[PDB]
């Protein structure tokens, strides 16, 4: 049973780096590539991070992505108000032959 | 299957008689309809 | 400009049938690997279906058999044939281009779907 | 405008599901020509 697990929420004040951890069984995230999407309210997911570290098409900087073993980590230096959205992590689970997404974090600025 | 026989002898074909012992049997898929010899001139 | 616009969403009865459609501009749906993903209100994007360049399709577990994805010959538009609906198909379907199997680059705006009487 | 070929970029520390599984596919074929791939016993008298 593989569906990546993500904390229900993460919150920090502006100026404090925000860390989000997506963990899943090594069937899909230990052998394939994570990718990270941002969903602003009432809009459509906007790709944020791809291929386990990269930052496409000039996304606002300080957005970082890393992969450690069977987990993936997103990082934002400081907690800006505009960054408030839902964050999802997606990998191609070959065992299920299906895209699998995380629970989604409600990032709230303190 | 190609099949080549042969008989080298020490000598207007001769009036005698000689049987041609098999030499090779080449298993090959080809359609042969025309042949031409080669020489070793200078 | 790149854009994908989807229509076909509205109220429908359980067991109904719909043809949702994904219209592609600046891009060519008969080539880029296209995907239908969904998100019920208060829920998480769930992969519904991916169409490959070569015509091959993949569908999720919950959405197997009942559904169908298709790629128009000349209209530059793709369509989902949703059949045999139930309560767990209340959704805001999106169509999205996905470089290979790695990440989903472009997302359409969203087309509500409701299963109620 | 995408370059088709993409690299595996194998690493030795990955899983057993991302590690180079060498593969060989043997096809046996049968025409109307003399077959020759035939792939394989004691003597006693009186
Ligand atoms: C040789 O010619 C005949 C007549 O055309 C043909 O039926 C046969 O298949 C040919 N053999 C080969 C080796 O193709």
């Amino acid at each position: 049973q593989s569906v990546l697990t993500q904390p229900p929420s993460v919150s920090a004040a502006p100026g404090q780096k925000v860390t989000i951890s997506c963990s899943g069984s090594s069937s899909n995230i230990g052998n394939n590539y994570v990718s990270w999407y941002q969903q602003l309210p009432g809009t459509a997911p906007k790709l944020l991070i791809y291929d386990n570290n990269k930052r496409p098409s000039g996304i606002p900087d300080r957005f970082s992505g890393s992969k450690s073993g069977t987990s993936a980590t997103l990082g934002i230096t400081g907690l800006q108000t505009g960054d408030e959205a839902d964050y999802y992590c997606g990998t191609w689970d070959s065992s299920l032959s299906a895209w699998v997404f995380g629970g989604g974090t409600k990032l709230t600025v303190l | 299957y190609f099949k080549i026989y042969s008989k080298h002898t020490p000598i207007d074909l001769p009036q005698g008689f000689s049987a041609l012992e098999p030499l090779v049997d080449l298993p090959i898929g080809i359609n042969i309809t025309r042949f031409q010899t080669l020489l070793a001139l200078h | 400009e790149v854009q994908l616009v989807e229509s076909g969403g509205g109220l429908v009865q359980p067991g109904g049938s719909l043809r949702l459609s994904c219209e592609a501009s600046e891009i060519i749906v008969n080539r880029n690997y296209m995907n239908w993903v969904r998100q019920a209100p208060g829920k998480g994007l769930e992969w519904v279906s991916i169409i490959y360049p070569g015509g091959s399709t993949f569908y999720a577990d919950s959405v197997k058999g009942r559904f169908t994805i298709s790629r128009d010959n000349s209209k530059n538009t793709m369509y989902l044939q949703m059949n045999s609906l139930r309560a767990e198909d209340t959704a805001v379907y999106y169509c999205a281009r996905s470089y290979g199997d790695f990440y989903v680059d472009f997302w359409g705006q969203g087309t509500l779907v409701t299963v109620s009487s | 405008c995408y370059f088709p070929l993409r690299s595996y970029s194998f690493r030795p520390t990955y899983g057993v599901g991302h590690q180079p599984y060498r593969v060989v596919v043997l096809s046996f074929e049968l025409l109307h020509a003399p077959a020759t791939v035939c792939g394989p016993t004691n003597l006693v008298k009186n």
